[PDB]
């Protein structure tokens, strides 16, 4: 009886460590995608930023000129 | 090892040691700068009973060390401390000889040029590097970020260091250090908690609360309408979850613990906040490129992974400084790696091999040799 | 003593269970927090990149005004 | 009762409760902080069958009840325990009603606000006190001795705490407490004498070995060379008569218990000696005052009756710091009523009603206002 209990928690723990780790693959692919998304984006907006701050200096420059 | 003889980067940032390859976009081995040490006696045999223990070992074996920094604020305690972790970081995480590969350092700003000497003379003694190069840390977040213009604002965790450079050039004169750091904000943050009931004086409870200040910790937008409406603050008050499993409830501390810098009258400084040190760092240096320094702040450091630094700091800047120009602060993310790839920006041009220290420079002129080919 | 070595690669699969679960959802959570992220993120660029085409066209008019 | 309605004095140190009227030179009921509680159930009849026991009745009845400590290291466990405790000490040791008199009361450095806030809020329901003071028990001691200038170890049965104040001034910053006390001084010494053949675990035999720490022990002068000498020594060996009438003999443990606290690396602390916590909480404070910390420094708490801590004080001090200033200790005779002495001190002058925390403040802003009204 001590036996049976051994396997039967050697099965379910084998086939919950397959469902687990696949779970951590895909988990782990999607942190990857999504990081590398990240790190572009925040390059993106910081060139989004700087470029606004052009912008900012420029119609500065205009508006003293037309005065 | 790479096939080419590319040099090594490493930034052995005071809190922080990151080491790689040339030509690499992030370093690739690093650690904190904590140092274990067995806290007893050998009696029993069979595994471990190791002396130094660096690195992510050591962090899973906090409890049974003693906890020691060999470096604090830029003080050196004892070179053979260095010699180990340098040989630990080359051979057991970087896998690489020095022997083969120069080697591009950047050191604390400021830092003691008798200490230069010594570290410079005991790692060529030591060590069989073919050259040598050590830079101020400034410089490479500025390459980091790329603009010759701006204030580094250097937050490390022995000192913070704020530091005028105008188109590329350093201003010594308007350089300042101050001494609050990671660790004020721990012991800080260890008083408060033993007034809210948990009172811990071991390094285990130190890396927890720094954690929790990476975490949960704010930047109050207003300080004491803050604690006001923080009185009860249900919502507003905020938990973790410590690894025993103990659920650690925090209020206003969350943003009373970064205050201090703002506000060292807390725990008993002369020193202003550190706007004010950016501040009269700003007006030392001609009055007509300050607006330029508004404008072109930097803030580096591990520190500043934590939220509220930005607002906190153009509030006040435009609070004493007049409000017509716009004030804009630039931090990249991930920016305490940023270091450690203008370090490799440095290795990519072919201009930086003419000014390399070689070996026989230094075993012409001993140490003293660097006093005229750094600067 | 085969019970023994049975239960010896049983209580292998537990820890390794637990460790896989905590690293899953450490993954997890880091990776829907990033994936929120990115998609606050391209809304913060569309919206300044609107701003900065609008700064576009006033600093056209105004260049033209100046002349 | 006094005619005049003097203020209450109780000092509720970690270790010793010690209670009395304003304007007295000495608390009238003083007892240890243990609490017996029955060990068993009750099927007899005809006497006793009382829960708490407190006071010398518990100390009659050690070995019957269950001791407990409702207090440790400042950490509070149940207050129904402080409620019968203080109405013992009122009424059946003080013959006092707290209805027509205003209590002062000292609290162990830094305990919790949150703490506070509770004990305060108990007290204020239950009790009906007419007004409320409570103050740090190291100014207390400061005032014992009289000079502003000094920095105060208190070693209570808790915590031991090293608190600087120049000139009159609290400096938080410096301020450190310390986990090992009494408790750990015991604990210590059970283990020991454990291995020099007697084992117990229960209460009655640590008062009896807190006992022999107050009788025999000794702080040695060198620690090494006085066990190689107290290899035999039959005059240095110094023996204890038990209750029982058994014949006791101990020798180097006598100086081998206190030196824990010395050398806390015998059972494991990453923190060094007292004197090691001393030595930082100077230098962490401005540079130049620091010698006058060094000739001003002050100890209190109980254990301050043994001997050998002035000299291992003093001249440990001298071998961390330069010995150009004579550094000596102040220490008065039966100095753990001192902080009581004080209190009563605060009672003598009349601007002390000027703060009294009156029912009508507390029912007005709740147990909060404690927080704009001690500090
Ligand atoms: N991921 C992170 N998030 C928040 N804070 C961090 C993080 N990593 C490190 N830190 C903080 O940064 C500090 C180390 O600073 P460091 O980057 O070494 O300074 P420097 O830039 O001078 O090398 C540590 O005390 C730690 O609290
Ligand atoms: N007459 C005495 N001689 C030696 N030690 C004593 C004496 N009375 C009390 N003690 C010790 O003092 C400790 C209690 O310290 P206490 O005075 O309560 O600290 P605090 O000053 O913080 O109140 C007890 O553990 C006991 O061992
Ligand atoms: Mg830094
Ligand atoms: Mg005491």
């Amino acid at each position: 009886k001590k036996l049976k209990g051994t396997e039967d928690e050697l099965d379910k723990y084998s086939e919950a460590l397959k469902d687990a780790q696949e779970k951590l693959e895909l988990a782990e692919k999607k942190a990857t995608d999504a990081e590398a998304d990240v790190a572009s984006l925040n390059r993106r907006i910081q060139l989004v930023e700087e470029e606004l701050d052009r912008a900012q200096e420029r119609l500065a420059t205009a508006l003293q000129k037309l005065e | 090892d790479e096939d080419e003889t590319t040099a090594l980067v490493c930034d052995n940032g005071s809190g922080l040691v990151k080491a790689g390859f040339a030509g690499d976009d992030a370093p690739r081995a690093v650690f904190p700068s904590i140092v274990g040490r067995p806290r007893h006696q050998g009696v029993m045999v069979g595994m471990g009973q190791k002396d130094s223990y660096v690195g992510d070992e050591a962090q899973s074996k906090r409890g049974i060390l003693t906890l020691k920094y060999p470096i604090e604020h830029g003080i050196i305690t004892n070179w053979d401390d260095m010699e180990k972790i340098w040989h630990h970081t080359f051979y057991n995480e970087l896998r690489v000889a020095p022997e083969e590969h120069p080697t591009l350092l950047t050191e604390a700003p400021l830092n003691p040029k008798a200490n230069r000497e010594k570290m410079t003379q005991i790692m060529f003694e030591t060590f069989n590097v073919p050259a040598m190069y050590v830079a101020i840390q400034a410089v490479l977040s500025l390459y980091a970020s790329g603009r010759t213009t701006g204030i580094v604002l250097d937050s490390g965790d022995g000192v913070t260091h704020n530091v005028p450079i105008y188109e590329g050039y350093a201003l010594p004169h308007a350089i300042m250090r101050l001494d609050l750091a990671g660790r004020d904000l721990t012991d800080y943050l260890m008083k408060i908690l033993t007034e809210r009931g948990y009172s811990f004086v071991t390094t285990a409870e130190r890396e927890i609360v720094r954690d929790i200040k990476e975490k949960l910790c704010y930047v109050a937008l207003d300080f004491e309408n803050e604690m006001a409406t923080a009185a009860s603050s249900s919502s507003l008050e905020k938990s973790y979850e410590l690894p025993d499993g103990q659920v650690i409830t925090i209020g206003n501390e969350r943003f009373r613990c970064p205050e201090t810098l703002f506000q060292p009258s807390f725990i008993g400084m002369e020193s202003a906040g550190i706007h004010e040190t950016t501040y009269n760092s700003i007006m030392k240096c001609d009055i007509d490129i300050r607006k330029d320094l508004y404008a072109n702040n930097v803030m580096s450091g591990g520190t500043t992974m934590y939220p509220g630094i930005a607002d906190r700091m153009q509030k006040e800047i435009t609070a004493l400084a007049p409000s017509t120009m716009k004030i804009k602060i630039i931090a990249p993310p991930e920016r305490k790696y940023s270091v450690w790839i203008g370090g490799s920006i440095l290795a990519s041009l072919s201009t930086f091999q003419q000014m390399w220290i070689t070996k026989q420079e230094y075993d012409e002129a001993g140490p003293s040799i660097v006093h005229r080919k750094c600067f």
